[PDB]
């Protein structure tokens, strides 16, 4: 029953500015409180922000303090984050998620109802939200050409593709066995680039061909490059 | 801004056994003021608790936690399949609320020795003029692994990355990539290329090597 | 008339959030076992919450015997700002007072200063006079 759908993402520029929503169903939304957690590359669980079920506490991670905004919208049910002044540090996937339906003063009164944002038992699915400067544009493919432990190694290199993510298959995807590929690493540039191998008999590479199969889909592309030895 | 330093970063245990965290708090929590929760790859996290152990809705009586002050622990009595991820603690006793870094739960085998395989630049790659060496350390227990990149047996740095995949599901083993790059003129202009690998299942460093052009 | 009769009877929050021409106001309100408040909603015209500093406002007589014994001695010569129940008593004695009738007894239900209380809007006896109130003001000629 309990649902949490984000919405809003996309590429900005730094100096930009997004704004994000999260509908909640289900339960008595008034009551509850509601926060936002992010995830880097790479990083943990980093508190961002928190407010309560009408908006008029809101409270921020020091690390963003100022730069965002939040905001909810109790009479169509919506909660918001407006986020300016984006930097590329900032650059994670954005959960929403449900906070307490109570909380406590400072002389202990528990009032129920009147939720807040202390933990979160709910999480949406997450959308992401890539703050960088560099301009869309589909990768460049390079083969990586081939022996240990009586078999060879071959792969496709998948390098300077912007922005995330790329997928890849094997001979329209029937080719699973001994495929592994690797976590996209950012450059200098700020460009991605990774690796695409597969494990295969070395006595196999005469007869059959491989090609690898390279998907962009920001950029809408398509790559296919054959590996000769 | 209250710091978290939880440990250790990752556990290595087997179905059945019991698991117990650690997170370190800066300063003084009120030891009713903590949550733990679940993260597995491609999922949302999942609370599993609040009120330092009060039960969060769903999560059975066999996961239990505790502590106080500044250091605060959390026991997973016997561990099972769908156990194995990411757990990261959470303080809310003072603004700003921060998560510790996370601890990993990671399926155990037994210790597999990498297989290396170095990967000089490809013709095509240079000719456009950048220079790519790859490094494939493949199918290899524990994670920890030192790649190290020398050119001319000179050692390298700034200028070369790493990248490890998700934990296998078919084998339970790892797999990482360490990526050498390099400008075209100063490629041509020297011989030695080289990865060194470290690791625990070695009886001692393995190094592969080739000279350009050869 | 020669004697008339007056019965009186009058019942009489913190912070009210007020939204949406009538108020769809919520608040905390107490139940339970002296800790837990269950956030209750109302209703109120603008003409019963008064403002104070978002947007949260409260409620606004404030004195309860004084409401319904009002009540009373007004009920009783057939008759039917705010911040004051002393003035509108000598308000209500004013009335009663230009038709003749002279207030027999009152009954009520810190004592001796709120009869002296009343006493100085009645200007009646000490030895006549003596959160929920009922309350009965006779009226007497004089
Ligand atoms: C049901 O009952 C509940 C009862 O709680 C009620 O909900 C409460 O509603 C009120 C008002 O809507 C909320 O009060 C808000 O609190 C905001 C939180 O601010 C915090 O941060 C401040 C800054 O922190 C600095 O200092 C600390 C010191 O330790 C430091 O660490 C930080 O790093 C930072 O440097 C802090 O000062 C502040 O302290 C306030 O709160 C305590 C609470 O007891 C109080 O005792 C203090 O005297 C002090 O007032 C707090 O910790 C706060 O920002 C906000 O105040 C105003 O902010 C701006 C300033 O311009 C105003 O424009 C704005 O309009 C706010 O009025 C506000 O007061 C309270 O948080 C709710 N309850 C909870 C648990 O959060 C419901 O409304 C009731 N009704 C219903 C229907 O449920
Ligand atoms: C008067 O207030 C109540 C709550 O104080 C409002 O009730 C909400 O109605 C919406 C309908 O869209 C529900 O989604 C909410 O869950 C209700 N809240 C609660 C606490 O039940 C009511 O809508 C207000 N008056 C009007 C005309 O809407």
């Amino acid at each position: 029953e309990v649902q949490l759908v984000e919405s809003g993402g996309g590429l900005i520029r730094p100096g930009g500015s997004l704004r994000l929503s999260c509908k909640g169903s289900g339960f008595i939304f008034e009551n509850f409180g509601f926060g936002w957690v992010r995830q880097g590359p790479g990083k943990g669980l980093e508190w961002v922000s928190g407010t309560n079920w009408n908006g008029g506490d809101s409270r921020y991670g020091d690390s963003v303090k100022g730069r965002f905004t939040i905001s909810r919208d109790n009479s169509n049910n919506f909660v918001y984050l407006q986020m300016n002044s984006l930097r590329p540090e900032d650059t994670a996937i954005y959960y929403c998620a449900r906070g307490t339906d109570y909380t406590i003063d400072d002389q202990g009164i528990r009032y129920q109802g009147s939720g807040t944002f202390w933990y979160f038992d709910v999480w949406g699915r997450g959308t992401l939200v890539t703050v960088s400067s560099a301009s869309t544009k589909g990768p460049s493919v390079f083969p990586l050409a081939p022996t240990s432990g009586g078999t060879a190694a071959l792969g496709c290199l998948v390098k300077d593709y912007f922005p995330e993510p790329v997928t890849v298959s094997w001979n329209s995807g029937a080719l699973t066995s001994g495929v592994h590929t690797f976590p996209a690493v950012l450059q200098s540039s700020g460009l991605y680039s990774l690796s695409s191998v597969v494990t295969v008999p070395s006595s196999s590479l005469g007869t059959q061909t491989y090609i690898c199969n390279v998907n962009h889909k920001p950029s809408n592309t398509k790559v296919d490059k054959k590996v000769e030895p | 801004e209250i710091v978290l330093t939880q440990s250790p970063d990752t556990l290595s245990l087997s179905p059945g056994e019991r698991a117990t965290l650690s997170c370190r708090a800066s300063q003084s929590v009120h030891s009713r003021y903590f949550a733990w929760y679940q993260h597995k790859p491609g999922q949302p996290p999942r609370l599993l608790i609040y009120g330092g152990s009060t039960r969060a809705t769903g999560i059975p009586n066999r996961f239990s936690a505790g502590g106080s002050g500044t250091q605060f622990t959390l026991t997973v009595n016997r561990l099972e399949a769908e156990d194995f991820a990411v757990y990261y603690c959470q303080q809310y006793g003072r603004s700003p609320y921060t998560f510790g870094q996370g601890t990993k739960v990671e399926i155990r085998r037994t210790v597999a020795a990498p297989s290396v395989f170095i990967f000089p630049p490809s013709d095509e790659q240079l000719k456009s003029g950048t220079a790519s060496v790859v490094c494939l350390l493949n199918n290899f227990y524990p994670r920890e692994a030192k790649v190290q990149w020398k050119v001319d047996n000179a050692l390298q740095s700034g200028n070369s990355q790493e990248s490890v995949t998700e934990q296998d599901s078919k084998d339970s083993t790892y797999s990482l990539s360490s990526t050498l790059t390099l400008s075209k003129a100063d490629y041509e202009k020297h011989k030695v290329y080289a990865c060194e690998v470290t690791h625990q299942g070695l009886s001692s460093p393995v190094t592969k090597s080739f000279n350009r052009g050869e | 008339s020669l004697i008339r009769i007056g019965h009186g009877f009058d019942v009489h929050c913190v912070t009210l959030h007020c939204t949406n021409e009538v108020r769809n106001c919520s608040f905390n309100m107490t139940t339970e076992l002296r800790d837990k408040k269950q956030k209750v909603h109302a209703l109120f015209y603008k003409l019963d919450i008064v403002p104070i500093e978002n947007s949260k406002y409260r409620l606004i007589g404030g004195d309860v015997a004084l409401h319904a014994l009002t009540d009373a001695i007004l009920g009783a010569a057939a008759l039917g700002k705010n911040a004051d129940s002393r003035g509108l008593l000598r308000e209500a004695f004013r009335q009663v007072q230009e038709k003749g009738y002279k207030i027999g007894n009152v009954d009520i239900t810190h004592i001796d200063a709120m009869r002296a209380k009343i006493a100085e809007d009645l200007q009646c006896d000490i030895e006549q006079v003596n959160i929920a109130c009922e309350a009965v003001a006779l009226l007497i000629r004089q």
